[PDB]
């Protein structure tokens, strides 16, 4: 449940103050109010602590772009043991060498690229332009187009001066090698003109369209050989650098990000002449980790554990899950939504209990359940490794962590579903069809396939009334928590809607079981005219015009419990009939393609479990973070996180 | 996210103009008779006091109210077609923020326009410590700014290239983005937008050397990438060629106050050509672009009456 | 009376109900659209009312044929 | 027999429940836009009322099909 | 006689209603159009009514069938 | 009898659904608006909340019809 | 005949208002597209009406079926 | 009997299925404007299902015709 | 037989007239897009029509099962 | 036995499956703006889901219509 | 002869005009987007064809099943 | 015997087939809105699946009653 | 040898017919997405072919079903 | 086989039908959302199958009771 917390009040000497505070986030949780409004200075902070601030931020961007550029990641480590100036001097030559290596090799790869953009380009360059690279009275000019349209361009070309400088696709057959070599800029009116008339000049960007022709395709060529070289180098330098330096880099990003939340954090301080004080919250049974702690301080402090506020306006008071280890691993189901208030329940526990034997009640096969099993051995063997599930398709980063609760709810899962598949037989599917070790009077077996589910003439009702009342239970007991949790708020208004809706939902139900069901009603008329009696009176006492129709939904709540029922019914069934038909087509026809029967058989029931066990799973869940937690509060107010103060790594 | 809902408001709204009338009255009074003229129209509901700032202050308040409700008071994929037509002040503002953070000029200097998102998120949007933490603070279920933010942060940091690659992707995104939903009217817009931002470009850029390809922008179908090169390379009469096109009034003009005339007034006919759509998104664009063409009239017509320009240099600007 | 009858009131009824669903959906977007211009302006009511009591001579035609067959019947 | 009063009683009720549908078909539209006009200013309402009361002119008549269909039974 | 009557008027019923459905849905949106026009442009009065009339050929039609089916039976 | 009961209540049934599907058609529209406008301004729930109500006289007409006709049986 | 007269109309009706239903549906949007054109440029009339009776054709195959299917009374 | 309960039974299936269309079609919008509004601000979960669950008596009336034929039956 | 010639009257009905309306809902969708770019530029008016006539080959088709059905009668 | 038995179980499956219909079409826009709210913010999941799982009450009811159906027969 | 001939006709009917409404459905949004995007740029026309060609597959699957009911009959 | 089998069947088939359109229709729109998210932000691939998913409880919440009636069968 | 040798045929005609109609209900959308993608880019084109061509997977069933039933008859 | 062989043949084809109309209609937009995510960027192919084919569960389903239904029958 919700864990009780108490407010710590403590006080000191101004300047032993900025060592209490690192004690205190060096020690377990407390979440530090904001304190400044108290008739008292917001204790900002001095110059020289701003200063500080501003370094130790400089050395945690520096350490984390370091880490990035080197390609490391940012997980914590051992903290680093040095002062500001011993970080910045630690921080420094990595980050300078790591820039260098980057430069040089994002010069290396850009000259790669360049000198293979135009590879062939330059080679055909260098065939045309065997003499006439140095002219006085012009230059040839290159010319790369797409393919042989060249007659486009040659149609300007041919209104200027064709007397000279012809233009022709001779090597880089990549494309048409054009290039025009003529005295005068009558050449270059040619070139606009075949501009106009479809052309493109051949000015690569740097030496090679502002170098001589030879020369720069000789060096552009050297380049592109030198270049493979010097790219391995760089890049063994830098894989070699990080491996070096990336504990140290870790070590130092873990220190600048405690030492920037302690200062952060002495900026939210009450102050005075002399003084600082504090007023964060702290849980009721983690008292001894803070006071063991702050027993040593240096004036040996307040240390002031004062009460939580009750549930009188504490919606600031922060909330924490503080559940037993059978149901912790199951939080993770319920945490996703809103926080509770303060002082209203916590649904952690009925999840637990009431999930894993729904889930049973809707998947039985045995087979399955086996197919289950072996899924969470692999899950476990990979999560007991270390090595965290990457699913990069559906983007999963499942930690250790999750994976070990994930199993654990999977085991706990198993546990029902085996069990509440052989008290209803369909082992492995429908494996009775072949072999009756579970059995029943149209062929008995070595065991009684009790409660039959595939014959639906005769266990339809009782599945069905069962689902219905375990619906009941369940929608009662909400009601029943909202009421308790409306009286301890003294929330009269609550109380009343909760009885009032009890009452009418008890005096439907009557009349249903009445008229609806069977006769006899003379034990059940006094309880429908009391419930329909209930109902009108909180609703009148209570003047919240509270819908009959919104009795009419928690009604319908009530009865979509049957849906259990009806998707166990669906995929036993649907199991069944396929591994019937493929027994049949295995053994009772032809016999010799067995093994062809039993793979068919094998690959549409593994089809099948892949496309519904999805919803299988989905569907319990559903009715109860539905149904439940709607009826029991538990999706209004939202709460407040219990942030702890620092303590990374 | 009923059209005729939003379109029966807008009708409402856009009954609520200020007549011709009002332009050429005014187009010969002191700053004076502009301003007692303002305070009795809609236009002075919020007319503070007396000065071209007061003036400027006023159009900028009356236009966001009744103007700016249009993203909200709507949802579904109305509220997605409704959004891409009210994003140039978020793109003006993302871009300003930009250019701040790169420079180093405090996040308090910037004029902030009202746009799209919330004020809240631009202001926050400063703080962030890295550009895809300013992304995500600007980030929004489907906003053009934001995966256009997001495609731009494929390329670099927080500098020059990332601001005009920002520009470039957002305006291809939307373009793209009013392509995808099925509005008879929005495409047509987008895609004429498109078209005369890229003939603008290529005015602005002319003689520059820049790569017209680079430059270009797509999306649009009265211009293509040859006529991109030959109006940036200088050959003015390409908007000579482009005859035919929506865009066909613009031919022999030479001068970019001529061409960014030509190119309102074309934009404005379009969008008022929207008004045949009474159940679309067309009444809505009508409505839009009604208001953003009379506060600019009105923002020129007062500073002329402020600061004493003489009439013909203002009159050529209503024409319109 | 008889079979007869039942079937021919099946029939009438059929005709009448879906010319009114014929005429209702036309009246739908003409009444909205009639709406936004008449809030823009109440000038054009003589517009919008003239053009949205148009639509009702689907109903009245589907009538004429209700009456004809309960005549006949 | 008795397929006569049965039959007659289906007619009507197609009759009535296809008149229904179109007025809500109509009543849809022409009642969201005045409902904006009505937001937008309230002296919008007066015409909206008029404007969303018209399309109930098509259930008023499958009423009186369905009364007279009924009257033969 | 009896299954024949009711079965003819039923189809006579079916043919005049489907065919008021169809002049109905087409006249609902060319009426949203031109009431929008001629609230744009008073000169499109003419235009807009021409163009909504058009579509009551289909109604035309469907009443000519039934007209017929009623005199065969 | 035998189908005189019964035909009589599948008409009873058909009316019914008609007649509510066409009011639900009609309060979808003018319910979205509704919630719109309330949201945007709590000044216009009075105006909204009428603009819902009157379209459900579509369904108190067709119980009424069907109440008649199950009163016949 | 009796007997299967009956089904004859009830086949010829169908037909009839399913085409009826299909030159609608086809005439809505292409009248409304029409009508918005005209609007905007008056020397697209012959455009509009030579898209506008395109798809009627429609409606004329499905009565010379209806009309075959008479003949064969 | 025979035929006499069958059709009771399809006359009550029909009619509360097409209620729950009804109500279907109606809540689709509603809710999805309250669930917008709701996100912009949660200070209207308040007029939300105050609106959203008015729709719900358009299947109350079916739910109550539903139980007056199982009665008769 | 007396019931063999109205059953295959109606197939044959119902055969052309969902060819119909298939046709019908393709032609609304692709003259709307064509009776645009046709006034966009006048040029376009032979890629509309090429277009706009391609998918009739579904009520060709349609009307050809029907023929050899009212053949084999 | 036969039709006795048969004219109920199509009415159960009649009001189950009308009443799936009915939910689906409920279910789908909710949905769509659910997953846009909390695309948006993940601290609406709570009203998205409370909103979107409402409307399994009409499947609900047609649910307990079936069953009582079938224990009728 | 009997009424195996006429049910075997209308189901050969029904699977043809289905079959063609599907194909229409599919044909009208995919001829849309080819009529836009041979418009924008009529090299793509070549593309545009077979993706408005493509949906004929349902009329002739429709049209095998149709054959093969005519050859058993 | 009877025909009480065949209509048990076709009960059968109108719950099942029922239910399957109604999931389609909500699951349409569910994945659409999903599966734009999910590309907008490869981390709502969870609330996408999980909202999408749900929608799928009538299908087998119509398979429930038609295994019933196949069980009575 | 009864009507079951036509109501076989009946009943293979509705497969074929509703499964056609899904495949292209489906088809629309893919195809006019994928139609849009490839005039974007001509290399898109094997995306567009393999979301195009993948939901004729229903279609194929369809016609499995409806042979298997053809060839029980 | 009488009217059971019969009759169930269209029970098996109207749950076959429905049942691909609802995967057709359910895989439409989600096929379209996924062309134009993949088109955007041409990584996510598998997050776009990995919604466009979970739907097929619908078809299996109908395919399952078909093949029951034929089993018994």
């Amino acid at each position: 449940m919700i864990a009780p917390m108490e407010k710590l009040v403590l006080a000191g000497p101004k300047g032993r103050a900025k060592e209490l505070l690192q004690s205190l986030q060096q020690a377990g949780v407390v979440h530090l109010e904001t304190l400044r409004p108290e008739a008292l200075s917001a204790y900002q902070l001095s110059p020289e602590e701003r200063a500080e601030l501003r370094r130790w931020e400089a050395v945690s961007a520096g350490a984390e772009h370091t880490l990035s550029l080197l390609g490391l990641e940012a997980e914590p480590a051992r903290p680093f043991p040095e002062g500001l100036e011993a970080a910045e001097k630690a921080l420094s030559p990595i980050q300078a060498h790591a820039e260098g290596l980057t430069r040089q090799k994002q010069e290396l790869e850009e000259e790669l690229a360049l000198a293979q953009a135009y590879l062939e380009p330059l080679e055909r360059l260098a065939a045309l332009a065997h003499g006439l690279d140095k002219s006085p009275f012009l230059r040839v000019i290159p010319f790369l187009l797409t393919e042989k349209e060249l007659p486009l361009v040659e149609e300007a070309l041919r209104k200027a001066l064709e007397d000279r400088y012809l233009l022709a696709h001779e090597a880089y057959a990549g494309g048409v090698a054009a290039l025009v070599v003529v005295h005068r800029k009558e050449v270059d009116q040619a070139k606009a003109a075949l501009s106009r008339a479809g052309v493109a000049e051949l000015r690569l960007p740097g030496a090679l369209g502002e170098l001589p022709l030879s020369e720069a395709a000789r060096r552009l060529k050297e380049r592109a050989e030198a270049a493979p070289r010097e790219l391995s180098e760089v890049r063994q330098h830098l894989a070699k650098l990080a491996r070096e330096s990336a504990s140290t880099l870790q070590s130092l990003w873990t220190r600048a990000q405690d030492e920037v939340a302690r200062l952060k954090a002495l900026e939210e301080l009450a102050s005075g002449r002399f003084g600082f004080a504090l007023l964060g919250y702290v849980p009721v049974k983690a008292k001894p980790k803070v006071e063991e702690a702050l027993a040593r301080h240096k004036e040996s402090v307040v240390y002031a554990f004062e009460p939580v506020d009750e549930h009188h306006e504490a919606d600031r008071i922060p909330v924490v899950l503080d559940n037993p280890p059978w149901a912790k691993p199951f939080e993770l189901l319920v945490s996703f939504l809103n926080t509770p208030k303060y002082g209203t329940f916590d649904p952690t526990p009925v999840v637990p209990v009431f999930f894993p034997f729904w889930f049973g009640m809707i998947v039985g096969d045995i087979g399955y359940a086996l197919l289950f099993y072996l899924v969470g051995r692999w899950l476990s063997g990979y999560v007991k490794r270390n090595e965290p599930l990457v699913i990069d398709l559906f983007a999963l980063k499942l930690k250790p962590q999750v994976i070990g609760k994930l199993v654990h709810i999977l085991n706990w899962m198993v546990f029902w579903t085996v069990v509440w598949g052989v008290i209803y037989g369909e082992f492995f599917g429908t494996f009775l069809e072949h072999l009756g070790v579970f059995g029943t009077p149209e062929h008995p077996g070595l065991i009684p396939i009790l409660i039959h589910r595939i014959d639906t003439a005769k266990t339809a009702n009782l599945l069905i009334l069962l689902s219905v009342a375990f619906g009941v239970v369940l929608v009662f007991f909400g009601l029943a928590l909202r009421a308790y949790l409306g009286l301890k708020h003294r929330h009269m208004a609550h109380f009343w809607e909760g009885v009032g809706y009890l009452g009418g939902l008890v005096g439907v139900l009557a009349l249903a079981a009445s008229y609806l069901g069977n006769l006899q009603a003379g034990w059940l008329q006094g309880l429908m005219y009391l419930g329909f009696g209930v109902f009108l009176l909180a609703v009148l006492m209570s003047r919240i015009w509270l819908m009959i129709p919104e009795i009419f939904t928690q009604a319908g709540h009530i009865l979509s419990h049957i849906r259990i029922y009806a998707v166990g019914a669906a995929g036993g069934i649907l199991a069944g009939l396929l591994t019937d038909v493929g027994f049949a087509l295995a053994e009772r026809l032809g016999l010799l393609g067995v093994l062809l029967g039993l793979l068919v058989a094998g690959v549409l029931h593994l089809l099948i479990l892949l496309l519904t066990t999805l919803g299988h799973m989905l569907q319990p869940i559903r009715l109860l973070w539905v149904e439940f937690f709607t009826k029991f509060g538990f999706y209004e107010e939202n709460g407040r996180p219990y942030r702890p103060f620092k303590s990374v790594r | 996210d009923d059209f005729a809902y939003l379109n029966a408001r807008v009708r409402v709204r856009r009954g609520t103009l200020l007549k011709e009338s009002f332009f050429q009255e005014a187009l010969d009074l002191s700053f004076a008779d502009f301003l007692r003229l303002l305070s009795e129209t809609v236009y002075g509901g919020e007319l503070a006091g007396q000065g071209l700032p007061d003036v400027d202050r006023a159009v900028l308040r009356t236009q966001a109210k009744l103007v700016g409700d249009l993203p909200r008071l709507v949802t579904g994929e109305a509220r997605e077609a409704v959004r891409l037509l009210l994003l140039r002040n978020d793109l003006h503002n993302l871009q300003a923020l930009l250019r701040a953070k790169a420079t180093g000029r405090p996040f308090e200097e910037v004029l902030l326009l009202p746009g799209t998102l919330r004020e809240e998120v631009w202001r926050q949007a400063y703080e962030a410590q890295d550009p895809a933490g300013m992304a995500q603070v600007l980030a929004v279920p489907g906003h053009p700014l934001a995966r256009a933010l997001r495609a731009v942060l494929r390329e670099t940091q927080d500098l020059a290239r990332v601001e005009a690659l920002l520009a470039k992707r957002f305006f291809e995104d939307v373009a793209k983005a009013a392509k995808g939903l099925d509005q008879p009217a929005l495409r047509d817009y987008l895609a004429l937008e498109v078209d005369a931002e890229n003939l603008r470009t290529a005015f602005k850029l002319q003689g520059s050397g820049l790569a017209p390809d680079a430059f270009f922008l797509k999306g649009g179908r009265f211009v293509d990438r040859v006529r991109f090169a030959r109006l940036m390379e200088g050959d003015y009469a390409v908007l000579d060629e482009l005859s035919g096109t929506p865009f066909s009034g613009l031919s022999g003009v030479r001068d970019l106050k001529a061409l960014e005339r030509g190119l309102r007034c074309v934009l404005l006919k379009e969008a008022k050509k929207g008004v045949q759509d009474p159940l679309g998104v067309g009444l809505v664009l009508a409505y839009v672009k009604e208001r953003e063409w009379e506060a600019v009239r009105l923002r020129l017509l007062a500073r002329r009456a402020y600061f004493g320009l003489p009439r013909a240099q203002v009159e050529e600007e209503v024409v319109c | 009376g008889g079979l007869d009858r039942g079937l021919i009131a099946v029939g009438m009824g059929l005709a009448v109900g879906l010319a009114a669903l014929g005429t209702g959906v036309a009246q739908a977007r003409i009444g909205a659209a009639g709406v936004g211009a008449i809030a823009e302006d109440r000038s054009n009511f003589g517009t919008a009312l003239i053009f949205l009591l148009l639509p009702e001579t689907l109903v009245i035609f589907g009538l004429l044929i209700a009456f004809i067959l309960n005549g006949r019947l």
